[PDB]
RNA sequence: AGGAUUGGCUCUGAGGGCUGG
RNA sequence: CCAACUCAGAACUGGUACGGACAAGGGGAAUCCGACUGUUUAAUUAAAACAAAGCAUUGCGAUGGUCCCAACGGAUGUUU
RNA sequence: AUGACUCUCUUAAGGUAGCCAAAUGCCUCGUCAUCUAAUUAGUGACGCGCAUGAAUGGAUUAACGAGAUUCCCACUGUCCC
RNA sequence: GUAGGAUAGUGGCCUACCAUGGUGGUGACGGGUGACGGAGAAUUAGGGUUCGAUUCCGGAGAGGGAGCCUGAGAAACGGCUACCACAUCCAAGGAAGGCAGCAGGCGCGCAAAUUACCCAAUCCUGACACGGGGAGGUAGUGACAAUAAAUAACAAUACCGGGAGUCUGGUAAUUGGAAUGAGUACAAUCUAAAUCCCUUAACGAGGAUCCAUUGGAGGGCAAGUCUGGUGCCAGCAGCCGCGGUAAUUCCAGCUCCAAUAGCGUAAUUUAAGUUGUUGCAGUUAAAAAGCUCGUAGUUGGACUUUGUGUUACUUUGAAGAAAUUAGAGUGCUCAAAGCAAGCCUACGCUCUGUAUACAUUAGCAUGGGAUAACAUUAUAGGAUUUCGGUCCUAUGGGAUCGGAGUAAUGAUUAACAGGGACAGUCGGGGGCAUUCGUAUUUCAUAGUCAGAGGUGAAAUUCUUGGAUUUAUGAAAGACGAACAACUGCGAAAGCAUUUGCCAAGGAUGUUUUCAUUAAUCAAGAACGAAAGUUGGGGGCUCGAAGACGAUCAGAUACCGUCCUAGUCUCAACCAUAAACGAUGCCGACCAGGGAUCGGCGGAUGUUGCUAGGACUCCGCCGGCACCUUAUGAGAAAUCAAAGUUUUUGGGUUCCGGGGGGAGUAUGGUCGCAAGGCUGAAACUUAAAGGAAUUGAC
């Protein structure tokens, strides 16, 4: 059954960049996911995604622009203190230079870049870069 | 030897030990 | 798929995007909601009760016009049957089975199909003691199976 | 697949458990049987040289490896030590204390000669090596 | 090795398949993996029909047709040559040769 | 198979029936 | 208010005696034979012998199988 | 040393599965082991078995026995006497 | 649990009485440990693996038990008592014994030092400034381990190169003068006293014999196709291999290589992503349970504020031994270390320094509330003011029972999750009964007459007593041809003549209903071809075993003839197959194409037909498959999944760790048995194996 809906959303994006495919459709959707999605928008790895009201629980059309090699969940969320990121960054991050992991804190959801700024751990969502 | 004849020599072989040992219990 | 098999259908009802009735329903909510006791008290079930008004009375759902489903309606007027529907029906089916198979001791097909059967009641029936919509020492008896349904 | 569950830390603990058992490295350690050695664990031992022997080379070498069956004082078991290096078994008289030691390979048996997994290291408290270079003698005669 | 995708035989979405005999030696075969080969010809061989057909009673009559389906093993379809070994590329062809 | 206990005397506790609103 | 006798425990006590007479299994490790209970040479043999349940074979559909009888008839047979 | 194997005479068939110095072995107090200070006894093995062997039933077998047998513990006037 | 007893005191610690509880797949109980625990040690990219007898902390013991005195403190042992085990002395009547304190001895072993000096330092103890201290220190032994660092430097000749010439560089037991500690020794210093070190008069180097060793020189792997000897011998060789008369591998010489005052040989870490949480495998290499159900376990859709219910998680802080580790300062000559020192030249100074971080998990305390777990919800025992009654109680409060208000009064949505209902269907799904079919065998009747059968060829076998063959009829038992397919149904095994009955089921359709009820599953269960087992029935055909005829050197086989069990059925067992797609199940995503099966929607005009069926065209969902292709994957074969994997993580079960020994031994369990399930070790071995290539056959 249908056990980590983000995953799905971020193996269907990953797939459809391959692809090379301009559209990508994610169903079901949730607030983990648009979150998630909001934060690779920022760094400018999405274009603009659509949210469509089904009145069950909604899609969402993602524009792809080429430019994200790869995205995942993690699975199951570890806890990951401050000073634990940077065993992370190590080892899901191509370099020390770019690529984001994505983590679920009191604060909300945020890279790890700004998880250090802001001093707040918690748990990890995903990757992307 | 075709195993199943190997197979097939070992279970002749267990019989004779089972009745050599309740032979003397 | 399927709790029991192998197979992956789809098919189900897909409800309108509009929640509301059509602008040609007239009836009002305390009309379908005097009708569904009406119903109630002919011995229907929920799902037969919605059935009739969607082919019947243009209702195509009850909630669009009085704005609670069926069950609660009966609930609130003391007409919810004491066994829920669902698990009703799959005692029923069970009685059914044991009832053919003492006459055909070596139909082994229908043996396997009543070990179906019966786990999905204590299924059912463990989820409904949860939820208090079942006497909590409330236990589904062979023996005695056949005096509840029917 | 692997179980991932960040509850099931149990079960992963005790599936790599169980399986540990199926390497034969792990297995020999933990067994207990290295105890029922003839050295018992140890990294050499002491003996009395019963007699002398030699024993055919395996294929497909042919040759006479010049041996020396050797009962353990600690435990009064009986092995074949080789003795290594040429005319090493004129140093070796019978019941004479000779330390023998392993053959290199853990208890596995060395080269082509069958069976033997132990070497002779001194010979009436004398190295076979100072002997054979002619560094000291032994002592009797 | 894996030969063929289909195991030699011709059987999907079902467990077991009733053998047949081998028309030549009686052998078990599956149905499904025997060599099945339709075999129509005139009862009386080329060689007697004119003399035959001479000898008719009748001045209207038209010899009926020898009807008989040969369903053959493995090794004996081999060795009567009703197939032949063919080369890895040519096992793929289905269809039957002119 | 193997082992322990057993007298006398003076006591203690437990196990009931029928009547009475 | 009236009850019968089963069980359990404690103290004290005698020259450690006390199922005080009477009554009343010795026990263990194996071999042979017969499975067992039963029966047998009254008056020298009680057994490993006979019988036994179980197993198998044979005959017979009544104008019959087995058997008795001098003859006639009869037993199995109130049977199948 | 033994004889899987081969040769040869030959029967209606040449004793198979099992079992054995057996209540069945002459030789014989057979050979080995065990039990004993010492055993023609007992038990376990071995088998070219004078002369074992399959409902003339073969091989086993819990339970049973006023059945035959060997040993050990207890017990003792059986004995030393 | 109650009441006592005992104890410094709590407590079944113990007694009396009473109750029937307590623990356990979240592993109790029992067993193993060559198991004292921890601080820590080794190795470590990270995670991790292994070790931890030993100087710090805690515990425990004093040959084995037990008991006890004294005392603030002991179940003390350099205290006592007894037993047991050892053992000393004796005038034989007795008496005295405890080194796992220091040294030493024996024994055991692969394995470990002086029967030395001293209380000077550190500190402890007593009546005590003073005595004592085998604690502790000092020296001896000491290649456990660790640090620094000699065994030559330079110049001129001869010889040999590089940038005819001339500058630089390299060799020589040549020739020269210089340097110096190993050693030795006045002395001083060192020390409790000695000794060593440090310092230093004299002495102390040319083959500076003041002599560097330990392993190698075929490959792995740095270094010889040198010379003599040996001749598949002797030996080497961790592995692959070398040696059979011309040995790069053995035994030697020479030369060369590596490390170097060190080096070789005989548990554990690394290598090992060959234990894989990070991070491995299971189509064919070792590895998916025959199939399905199922509890615990593990894992579970979306939705609630954006612009005193209980927990996990995260942030910060407090607490937290030292030593060790990391690390700041510091020139013990450097260094391993140590915790010292530095500053100036006075009767001294820098308050000199002796930082700081790390420290799983659990516990304690603040901030955060996304993610996640549990709990909760509709006859609100609801929230909220207000007005009473009653009861209890202080210098009003509390409890309880009511009235009248206030308010938007109080229920997320219906997953291309799941369950259930309904509708018309579909199927060789299952059970019971029943219909039919030709063939085979047998018999009867009738007909005919010498062969028939079988084989490569023959023979066993049958036959004028009529075989084989032909027609008709009957019985018996089995089987269900053709149709029949890269088709259907079923969890799998499996399921195929007709019709009836019984219950069950997938898919499709649905603006029906419930509302997370789910996915996968230890334990535990149902089913499970064939063969087999017990008994009854039946017994055509075929047919293990057996017999015989052939073939053959032999033929216990293949071929032929006869035939027992069996083959069919019922009742009861057995639970195993290449039970295979050699591929577990659920979920998402990722190419194209046609055909086909079931259902439904739309379009259309034909039927020797009664809107419908049959056919044609388009599409949707579901199923068995196939074809092309690589942008993918793979050792490849190959796979549209075996793809979306070092750019490694959706959930979950089972299961593999070189080849054998071995699915064997043993124990347990199931079975009447046959056997099933569970399941080793000793020992042996350098390959076995997978895919593909060229040859040869
Ligand atoms: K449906
Ligand atoms: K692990
Ligand atoms: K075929
Ligand atoms: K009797
Ligand atoms: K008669
Ligand atoms: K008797
Ligand atoms: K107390
Ligand atoms: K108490
Ligand atoms: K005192
Ligand atoms: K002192
Ligand atoms: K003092
Ligand atoms: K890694
Ligand atoms: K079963
Ligand atoms: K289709
Ligand atoms: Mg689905
Ligand atoms: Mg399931
Ligand atoms: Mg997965
Ligand atoms: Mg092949
Ligand atoms: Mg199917
Ligand atoms: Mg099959
Ligand atoms: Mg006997
Ligand atoms: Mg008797
Ligand atoms: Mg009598
Ligand atoms: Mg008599
Ligand atoms: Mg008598
Ligand atoms: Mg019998
Ligand atoms: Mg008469
Ligand atoms: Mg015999
Ligand atoms: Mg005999
Ligand atoms: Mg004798
Ligand atoms: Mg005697
Ligand atoms: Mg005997
Ligand atoms: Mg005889
Ligand atoms: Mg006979
Ligand atoms: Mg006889
Ligand atoms: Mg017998
Ligand atoms: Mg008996
Ligand atoms: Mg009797
Ligand atoms: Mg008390
Ligand atoms: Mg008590
Ligand atoms: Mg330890
Ligand atoms: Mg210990
Ligand atoms: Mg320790
Ligand atoms: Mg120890
Ligand atoms: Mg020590
Ligand atoms: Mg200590
Ligand atoms: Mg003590
Ligand atoms: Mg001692
Ligand atoms: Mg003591
Ligand atoms: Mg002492
Ligand atoms: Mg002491
Ligand atoms: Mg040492
Ligand atoms: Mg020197
Ligand atoms: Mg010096
Ligand atoms: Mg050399
Ligand atoms: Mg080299
Ligand atoms: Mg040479
Ligand atoms: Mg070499
Ligand atoms: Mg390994
Ligand atoms: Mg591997
Ligand atoms: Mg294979
Ligand atoms: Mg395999
Ligand atoms: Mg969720
Ligand atoms: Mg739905
Ligand atoms: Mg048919
Ligand atoms: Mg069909
Ligand atoms: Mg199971
Ligand atoms: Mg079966
Ligand atoms: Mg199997
Ligand atoms: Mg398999
Ligand atoms: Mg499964
Ligand atoms: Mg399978
Ligand atoms: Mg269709
Ligand atoms: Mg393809
Ligand atoms: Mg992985
Ligand atoms: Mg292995
Ligand atoms: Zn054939």
């Amino acid at each position: 059954v249908r056990v980590s809906v983000l995953n799905d959303a971020l193996k269907s994006m990953y797939n459809a960049e391959k692809a090379g495919k301009a559209q990508v459709e994610l169903r079901p959707s949730s607030k983990v996911i648009i979150k998630f999605l909001i934060v690779m928008q920022k760094h400018g790895y999405i274009g603009d995604f659509q949210y469509v009201d089904d009145h069950r629980v909604g899609k969402i059309v993602v524009e792809l622009n080429g430019r994200l090699n790869k995205c995942g969940v993690i699975s199951p969320r570890f806890d990951v203190g401050v000073a634990t990121i940077e065993g992370w960054t190590a080892r899901l991050l191509p370099s020390r230079q770019f690529g984001y992991i994505v983590l679920t804190t009191s604060a909300g959801i945020m890279d790890h870049e700004e998880a250090r700024r802001k001093n707040v751990g918690g748990k990890v969502l995903g990757f992307f870069y | 030897m075709r195993a199943k004849w190997k197979k097939k020599r070992m279970r002749r072989l267990k019989r004779k030990r089972r009745k050599m040992r309740q032979r003397s219990k | 798929g399927r709790m029991h098999s192998r197979g992956k259908g789809i098919s189900a009802s897909a409800l309108p995007y509009k929640r509301t009735p059509p602008s040609w329903l007239k009836i009002s909510a305390p009309d379908v909601e005097d009708n569904i006791c009406k119903f109630a008290k002919k011995g229907l079930t929920p799902s037969q009760i919605g059935v009739i008004l969607r082919d019947s009375h243009g209702i195509a759902q009850v909630k669009s016009v009085t704005g609670s489903k069926i069950l609660r309606i009966l609930k609130a007027h003391g007409l919810a049957p004491e066994i829920p529907e669902d698990l009703y029906h799959l005692i029923k089916k069970a009685v059914a089975i044991r009832k053919h198979l003492e006459r055909n001791r070596k139909d082994k097909d229908s043996k396997f199909r009543l070990i179906l059967v019966e786990s999905r009641i204590h299924r059912l029936a463990r989820y409904y003691k949860k939820t208090k919509k079942l006497p909590p020492v409330w236990k589904y008896e062979s023996t005695t199976a056949s005096t509840l349904v029917a | 697949g692997k179980t991932r569950g960040m509850g099931a830390g149990r079960k992963l603990k005790s599936h790599r458990r169980r399986q540990r058992w199926a390497d034969k490295s792990y297995k020999k350690s933990h067994l207990g049987n290295e105890w029922k050695k003839p050295f018992a664990g140890s990294s050499h031992a002491k003996g009395i040289v019963l007699e002398k022997i030699g024993i055919e080379a395996k294929q497909p070498n042919s040759a006479i490896r010049k041996c020396a069956r050797v009962q353990l004082i600690k435990n009064g078991k009986k092995i074949a030590a080789f003795v290594p290096n040429d005319g090493c078994l004129n140093y070796i008289e019978e019941n004479d204390e000779v330390l023998i030691a392993g053959f290199g390979r853990k208890g596995h048996a060395v080269g082509d000669i069958p069976g033997v997994r132990f070497k002779v290291v001194k010979v009436s408290g004398v190295s076979l090596l100072a002997l054979f270079k002619e560094k000291k003698e032994k002592p009797r005669s | 090795t894996f030969k063929r995708r289909n195991g030699g035989r011709n059987k999907h979405g079902r467990g077991h398949v009733k053998f047949i005999r081998c028309s030549n030696c009686g052998k078990c075969c599956p149905k499904d993996k025997a060599i099945k080969r339709f075999l129509v010809r005139n009862i009386v061989e080329q060689a007697a029909v004119r003399d035959v057909q001479e000898a008719c009673a009748f001045e209207l009559y038209t010899l009926p047709k020898l009807y008989l389906k040969m369903q053959y093993c493995v090794s004996c379809a081999i060795h009567s040559k009703v197939v032949r070994v063919r080369s890895r590329t040519d096992r793929r062809v289905r269809e039957p040769p002119q």
